[PDB]
């Protein structure tokens, strides 16, 4: 019996399917471009569908870097619930009562959760880092 | 799929332990609510990005701890912050009261020209109000920071408040 833990596998695994749609649309990419390589021998057709190809791979390859982002992002999420309640078991003991052992990993917990939240701002930040350079690449 | 967003706008709530800081979170970016009261441990935030005239733009909210025992933790992340709303509580006059110190602690820590809003959470309790929405808003204006009254419980402004959060920033930088 779980609870809006469901709705982070269901995007999990959407993911994931996401990831194997553009596997395979990059297989099948790369195939048309050593069509059209050994094609350069009207030429406009080609031409035009080899400038799709272009844009096409470039698309797939963003993408595919922001889905891994995207799971690691809900792995973390995942992480992060786990030690919260792990924490939130140790401080329902009074102070007096835990040994030098209890707050040693009740520390121990609450730096790891602290770590957890630190590397999700690190994903969002680096979603940004990467959407400030696709503009500088969209500049052309 | 990809979400693609035009800005990053980086949000803080901040306010007395109890206050609701929270449950607007909870309400804003997962449409939900929980009549339990389960301290913030530390920081923590959530993602939603939201349609402003033009553009996407992407709020990561950071919560904070009222506690005072975390005040050291969360003060790391005014700095950073481009948007901080102040929450109190309508049926608490000390909540109210302490909009100031909490002010200060912005002004101490967060940016120079940080925006700010201020919000009288729990409106649904009609019954134990004792902070007026005129004194409020008053004191809400002359600093030249908006102002509004929510209910995380019943939805009522949630989203207007962080909307008129984000027009403030966009105006700005
Ligand atoms: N009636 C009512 N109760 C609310 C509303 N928002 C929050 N509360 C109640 O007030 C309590 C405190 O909410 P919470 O979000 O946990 O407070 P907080 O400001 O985050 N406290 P902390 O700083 O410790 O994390 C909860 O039990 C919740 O049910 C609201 O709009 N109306
Ligand atoms: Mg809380």
């Amino acid at each position: 019996m779980k609870q809006e833990e469901l709705k982070r596998l269901y995007k999990a695994q959407a993911i994931q399917r996401q990831l194997e749609e553009v596997e395979e649309r990059q297989r099948a990419s790369e195939i048309q471009g050593v069509r059209l390589e050994k094609a350069l021998r009207d030429e406009a057709q080609l031409l035009q569908e080899w400038f799709k190809l272009v844009l096409e791979k470039n698309k797939l390859m963003r993408y595919e870097s922001e889905l891994l982002i995207m799971a690691q992002e809900l792995e973390l999420e995942d992480h992060q619930s786990r030690l919260e309640q792990k924490l939130r078991e140790k401080m329902l003991k009074e102070e007096s009562q835990k040994d030098e052992k209890d707050l040693n990993e009740e520390q121990e917990v609450f730096t790891e959760l602290m770590q957890v939240i630190e590397q999700r701002d690190k994903l969002v930040d680096s979603l940004e880092e990467q959407r400030i350079r696709e503009k500088a690449e969209d500049q052309h | 799929m990809a979400k693609t967003y035009d800005y990053l706008f980086k949000l803080l709530l901040i306010g007395d332990s109890g206050v609701g800081k929270s449950c607007l979170l909870l309400r804003f970016a997962d449409d939900t609510y929980t009549e339990s009261y389960i301290s913030t441990i530390g920081v923590d935030f959530k993602i939603r990005t939201i349609e402003l005239d033009g553009k996407t733009i992407k709020l990561q909210i950071w919560d904070t701890a009222g506690q005072e025992r975390f005040r050291t933790i969360t003060s790391s992340y005014y700095r950073g912050a481009h948007g901080i709303i102040v929450v109190y509580d309508v049926t608490d006059q000390e909540s109210y009261a302490n909009v100031k110190q909490w002010l200060q602690e912005i002004d101490r820590y967060a940016s120079e020209n940080v925006n700010k809003l201020l919000v009288g959470n729990k409106s649904d309790l009609t019954t134990k109000k004792v902070v007026d929405n005129t004194t409020a808003k008053e004191f809400a204006d002359s600093l030249g920071i908006p102002f509004l009254e929510t209910s995380a419980k019943n939805a009522t402004n949630v989203e207007q408040a962080f909307m008129t959060m984000a027009a403030e920033i966009k105006k700005r930088m």
